[PDB]
């Protein structure tokens, strides 16, 4: 929590598209229709319930600490995905990763299987948890 | 030692070959068709056991009691079944077959050396092969004839002791030609340095063959008579000389012959001309089937050249020293017993009692038999019997007389072929003074038959004093191994139970008693002398009983039963009685008494002797000898009835073994502590048993054993410990051993479950680190999921490029 | 028999990890049941696990914690080989009587004899214990035998 928290700031500027230093329950949806798809009113309602201080820069940030909470780093996830990687290749195989998350832990479902592999990074064989660990963490894209 | 050497091509076999199986499993059961058979266990209901069979795969229940134990393959073509580990009737018919069938037909078994017909000549007995026999223990090289000679001769030297070599055995199982190896051998080893005293001792075989064999339906040169013959050795082990000893011969067969079967072999060869210089010597007409002594049974011989044989057996006569004088009175006497069957009389003149039909045959017999057709035929009918001071003329008819000649046939050939026996040892003896000797015998063994009659008794009760020879020794040998081992116990010798039956017969209240005594009685018959036999000795001896039926589907008539150590026989006492004394004219005997050929004098000279009174006193004479000696027992075995090698017919084997002498050599032998190893081979084969027992540092092999046994919870009576070696009941390392297989394959297993716990919990380590791991990547990847399916991330992560 | 309630904490402790290398709920595949035990310090045979439960395959059977205490206790009053029970075993081979035997031999007693062992696990426990067969090809077996009791984390 440093640098982008000012970036945060500066997506303050489009968050504010109208400029109150605020965005209504629509200021949002405002900023969405000029852009891609548009969310529910009820997507707007229903939601009012998630703000310990209605809403600005400094609440788009705190309202957000309840999702970004729970993560482990780069180095720690890096490292767990070595730990299924005994010669160092930095890769493990694809049929083995998907066979350790489906049957053994907390089992992912035919779905989270489904989505988890559509953007995995996967050349010949090999599932490559170095970049797939970026791209968790946002040091790749998604 | 032994390898590959070509001579060990049908002894020896590929030890490696043979190395190219569950205990409570496999087993014998018994088949019609083989004796027993193998057999995989299937399921048990009390004595219901329920089994497969390897060559069938069916199915049949047998008795549990009938169940046999098997030998590990560890045990095939043993050459010692004294070793196997299941000692039985099936355990030995299988090391038996699987021998002959590769070619072995020498197998031991304890003392015995039981040889299996080969029915086919082998290099076994060449010169060379004797020469790796020679002075070699028997577990030092492969069961052989020449190791039984070997041992027995240098047995003689080493020990100073007479030897005695026993060869026994069923008609036509080859104990002929086993002695005669025998004899070969011992000649060959013990040479000394008319022709070679040796060259007597074999050609003396020729003419023995011509009045003692015969072919007969088991085999096609049959020594009809009991022999022993006994070899004499000097000081340095040479061979002094020799002598022979006549038992029993068939006299019946010089008038009757069966359908492809003839008569001594020597009346063809007086008629195949091979001589004709002799023909009128002899007053013979060069075609047997002509004489009715002789045309009855068949009159050929397939491998026999009744002209060859004949040459050479005149020869042997030369060889042996007869003078031509001699030869020939031989000669003329066997010829006339041609002529004697031919002289035919007529009994109807007008009176009913019996006169000749012509002269010209009882003239020919006269001539050769040096006396007068007229007083030769006059006896003949009206006989001259003599009781007290008076001497009357009886008168016979036709069947008394036919009868008689018959008579004088038979016993003119008896009293003949003595008589040569008798000469040849005059040659083959020696004048110089014989140290030791080693006596070979060769009398048909124990055999019983569908009827049974006075000939079988003799036969049977002969081997029974034989057999009974057998236990005694082995009780000595067992004695003196056990005080060896200060282990002896509980005994009493095994020629026990062998002697009633034989007091029942030799004895003076005895059968052969009742046989001797009511011959001299004149009217006296079957019912007389059944009458005597069931009065003395029925319901009062338990050998002898009455009879019970049939055991086998071709049995017949029986009129006692004999408990002999072979098993109860059936013998049925109809002829004993004619049979037994043999009516000749006390007159035809006085006149050939006074003949004037030399030979047919000795034949029939005056003494101061019935069959059965004979036999038991020359036989108390060979037992006394053979007791005086070392034995050796040689077991000779047909293996089918069809003179095909390889062939092996289990019922007629099994059948032999059992009067064979060798399944009560397993008997006598079951009773003490038959397997018996020594504490050293015990440790390394039963440590296995009691690991955690052994103190740990290579303590003395009896306290391992001592050990190991006590702590197996050996019962006492199962085992008894020696000084060098550990005495068992039989059987009992049976258990030991399946009992050493389960441990066994259970400690493997246990080693393989200790290494597959090792491997596992190495990688415990692993899988509890791992986990975290997992659960590490689980979870992000889920916060990842839930964060890009969020409408304001994807709402916000569009809020930026800009 | 009766089980103490720290060597039952011991037994949860493993049993936990083993449900969850099949997923977490609460279950453990029977066919890993002899596995679990092995982490505890138990050396079962097969015939031994396939006596209590055990299974041939993965995915036949299930066990909650409940069913493993009865089937664990069970595998302890069980054969645990012994240093001599296995030495004289080996000794069985040895015809000389130096202790050492054809590392073929020994091939073949464990993947052949008993309960035979796959040449995998074999391969595995040579690398793992480090057997080494001399210049001609023979090994010393009392070593391996210490070496295998010893466990993979010596002292
Ligand atoms: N030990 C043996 N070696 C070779 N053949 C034997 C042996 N014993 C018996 N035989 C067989 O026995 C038979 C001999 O029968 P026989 O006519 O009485 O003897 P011989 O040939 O001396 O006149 C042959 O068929 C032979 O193959
Ligand atoms: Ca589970
Ligand atoms: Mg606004």
């Amino acid at each position: 929590p440093q640098k982008q928290i000012q970036e945060m700031k500066e997506a303050f500027s489009m968050i504010d598209v109208d400029r109150d230093g605020f965005v209504s329950k629509e200021d949002i949806k405002a900023i969405s229709e000029q852009l891609g798809r548009a969310p529910d009113d009820k997507e707007l309602t229903a939601m009012l319930k998630e703000a310990p201080g209605p809403l600005n820069f400094t609440m788009f940030l705190s309202i957000f600490s309840d999702k970004l909470s729970g993560t482990d780093s780069e180095e720690t996830i890096r490292n767990a995905f070595a730990m299924f990687d005994e010669q160092e290749t930095k890769k493990l195989n694809i049929e083995y990763i998907k066979d350790l998350l489906e049957n053994m832990g907390d089992n992912f479902n035919k779905d989270e299987m489904r989505m988890t592999f559509k953007e995995a990074p996967v050349e010949g064989g090999k599932f490559d948890y170095v970049k797939f660990t970026a791209m968790i963490k946002g040091s790749g894209e998604e | 030692i032994d390898f590959s050497d070509p001579d060990f091509q049908y002894l020896a076999v590929d030890r490696k070959k043979l190395m190219k199986f569950d205990g409570k499993k496999n087993c014998w059961v018994p088949d019609e068709k083989e004796g027993f058979a193998s057999a995989e266990i299937q399921s048990s209901k009390g004595d219901e056991i329920t089994v497969k069979i390897v060559a069938d795969s069916s199915t049949r229940t047998v008795k549990k009691d009938d169940i046999q134990s098997m030998n590990p393959p560890k045990f095939e073509k043993l050459e010692d079944m004294a070793n196997m580990t299941y000692l039985n009737e099936a355990s030995v018919l299988y090391n038996l077959r699987s021998r002959y069938t590769s070619g072995l037909i020498y197998t031991y078994s304890g003392l015995f050396c039981i040889a299996v017909n080969p029915y086919r000549r082998l290099p076994i007995y060449t010169d060379s092969v004797i020469a790796k026999y020679r002075g070699k223990r028997k577990t030092e090289i492969p069961p052989h004839l020449f190791s039984v000679a070997d041992n027995a001769y240098q047995n003689m030297v080493t020990d100073r002791e007479n030897q005695s070599c026993l060869i026994t055995g069923e008609s036509g199982a080859g104990k002929t030609e086993n002695t005669k190896k025998v004899i070969m051998y011992l000649a060959k080893v013990a040479c000394a340095v008319e022709g070679s005293l040796e060259d007597q001792i074999i050609q003396a075989n020729p003419v023995l063959e011509a009045y003692g064999n015969a072919k007969t339906t088991r085999n096609n040169n049959s020594s009809r008579f009991g022999k022993f013959i006994r070899i004499h050795f000097g000081p340095t082990g040479k061979i002094a000389g020799a002598d022979i000893e006549t038992y029993l011969l068939e006299k019946s067969r010089v008038t009757y012959q069966q359908s492809a079967e003839r008569n001594y072999h020597i009346f063809y060869q007086i008629c195949s001309n091979a001589i004709p210089e002799l023909n009128d010597v002899m007053l013979v007409t060069p075609d047997s089937g002509l004489y009715s002594f002789i045309n009855q049974g068949c009159l050929t011989v397939d491998n026999i050249d009744d002209v060859e044989e004949f040459k050479l057996c005149d020869e042997a006569f030369d060889i042996l020293g007869f003078t031509k004088e001699e030869k020939q009175s031989m000669f003329k006497c066997t010829a006339s017993i041609l002529h004697m069957g031919e002289m035919k009389f007529k009994q109807r003149p007008r009176e009913e009692q019996a006169e000749s039909d012509g002269t010209a045959e009882a003239e020919k017999v006269a001539f050769l038999c040096g006396i007068n057709a007229g007083d030769l035929l006059k006896a003949l009918l009206k006989p001259k019997v003599k009781v007290g001071t008076e001497m009357v003329t009886k008168g016979q008819n036709m069947n008394q007389v036919v009868n008689s000649v018959g008579a004088l046939a038979k016993s003119l050939y008896d009293r003949m072929f003595n008589w040569l026996v008798r000469r040849v040892n005059k040659t083959l003896d020696t004048k110089a003074k014989r140290n030791y000797y080693i006596g070979v015998l060769d009398i048909a063994g124990f055999e019983i038959f569908d009827f049974n009659s006075f000939e079988q008794l003799c036969i049977n009760y002969t081997n029974e004093r034989l057999q009974q020879f057998f236990n005694h020794h082995m009780f000595i040998l067992e004695q003196e191994e056990y005080k060896k081992e200060g282990i002896a116990w509980e005994f009493i010798d095994f020629g026990m139970d062998l002697q009633m039956c034989i007091d029942l017969i030799e004895k003076p209240m005895g059968i052969l008693s009742i046989l001797e005594e009511e011959c001299m009685f004149p009217k006296a018959d079957d019912k007389s002398f059944q009458d005597k036999l069931y009065q003395n000795h029925m319901g009062k001896n338990r050998m002898f009983t009455k009879p019970g039926k049939p055991t086998r589907p071709n049995q017949g008539p029986a009129h006692f039963e004999l408990h002999h150590y072979a098993g109860n026989v059936p013998y049925s006492i109809t002829g004993w009685l004619e049979k037994n004394k043999d009516p000749i004219n006390e007159n035809v005997v006085a006149l050939l008494g006074a003949s004037k050929e030399p030979l047919v004098a000795e034949l029939f000279k005056a003494p101061e002797q019935t069959i059965s009174a004979v036999h038991r006193e020359s036989l108390n004479k060979l037992m006394k000898n053979l007791y005086s000696t070392h034995p050796h027992f040689v077991r000779c075995i047909i293996p089918n009835e069809l003179k095909q090698p390889g062939l092996v017919d289990a019922e007629l084997v099994l059948h032999q073994l059992q009067c064979n002498g060798v399944l009560e050599g397993i008997r006598i032998c079951r009773k003490g502590f038959p397997s018996r190893l020594i504490y050293s081979e015990f440790k390394q084969r039963y440590s296995i048993l009691a690991p955690n027992a052994i103190p740990q540092g290579f303590v003395d092999g009896k306290t391992v054993s001592e050990k190991i046994l006590a702590g197996l919870q050996m019962d006492p009576a199962e085992y008894r410990l020696g000084t060098t070696k550990v005495f068992f009941k039989a059987g009992v390392l049976g258990n030991l051993e399946e009992m050493r297989d389960e441990r066994l394959s259970k400690i493997i297993s246990m080693f393989q479950a200790h290494i597959r716990g090792y491997l596992i919990r190495k990688a415990y380590k692993k899988l509890q680190d791992q986990r975290i791991g997992l659960s590490v990547i689980q979870r992000n990847i889920r916060k990842w999921l839930v964060l890009r399916n969020w409408q304001w991330w994807k709402l916000y992560s569009k809020v930026k490029p800009l | 028999p009766k089980l103490s309630q720290d060597e039952i904490d011991d037994l949860k402790d493993v049993f936990e990890l083993f449900d969850f290398w099949d997923g977490r709920d609460g279950a453990v595949d029977a066919f890993k049941l002899g596995d679990v035990c092995r982490c505890l310090g138990i050396n079962p045979r097969n015939e031994d696990v396939f006596a209590v439960g055990g299974t041939h395959k993965m995915g036949e059977k299930s066990l909650p914690f409940e069913e493993f205490l009865p089937a664990y206790e069970g595998l302890m009053d069980c054969e645990q080989g012994t240093f001599a029970d296995y030495m004289e075993a080996f000794k069985t081979f040895d015809r000389e009587g130096q202790g050492f035997i054809s590392g073929a031999e020994l091939r073949h007693v464990l993947t052949a004899l008993g309960e035979r062992l796959s040449d995998e696990d074999v391969d595995e426990i040579i690398k793992l214990t480090d057997l080494q067969e001399d210049l001609e090809g023979n090994v010393k077996y009392e070593d391996f035998v210490k070496k295998v009791m010893a466990g993979p984390y010596p002292d």
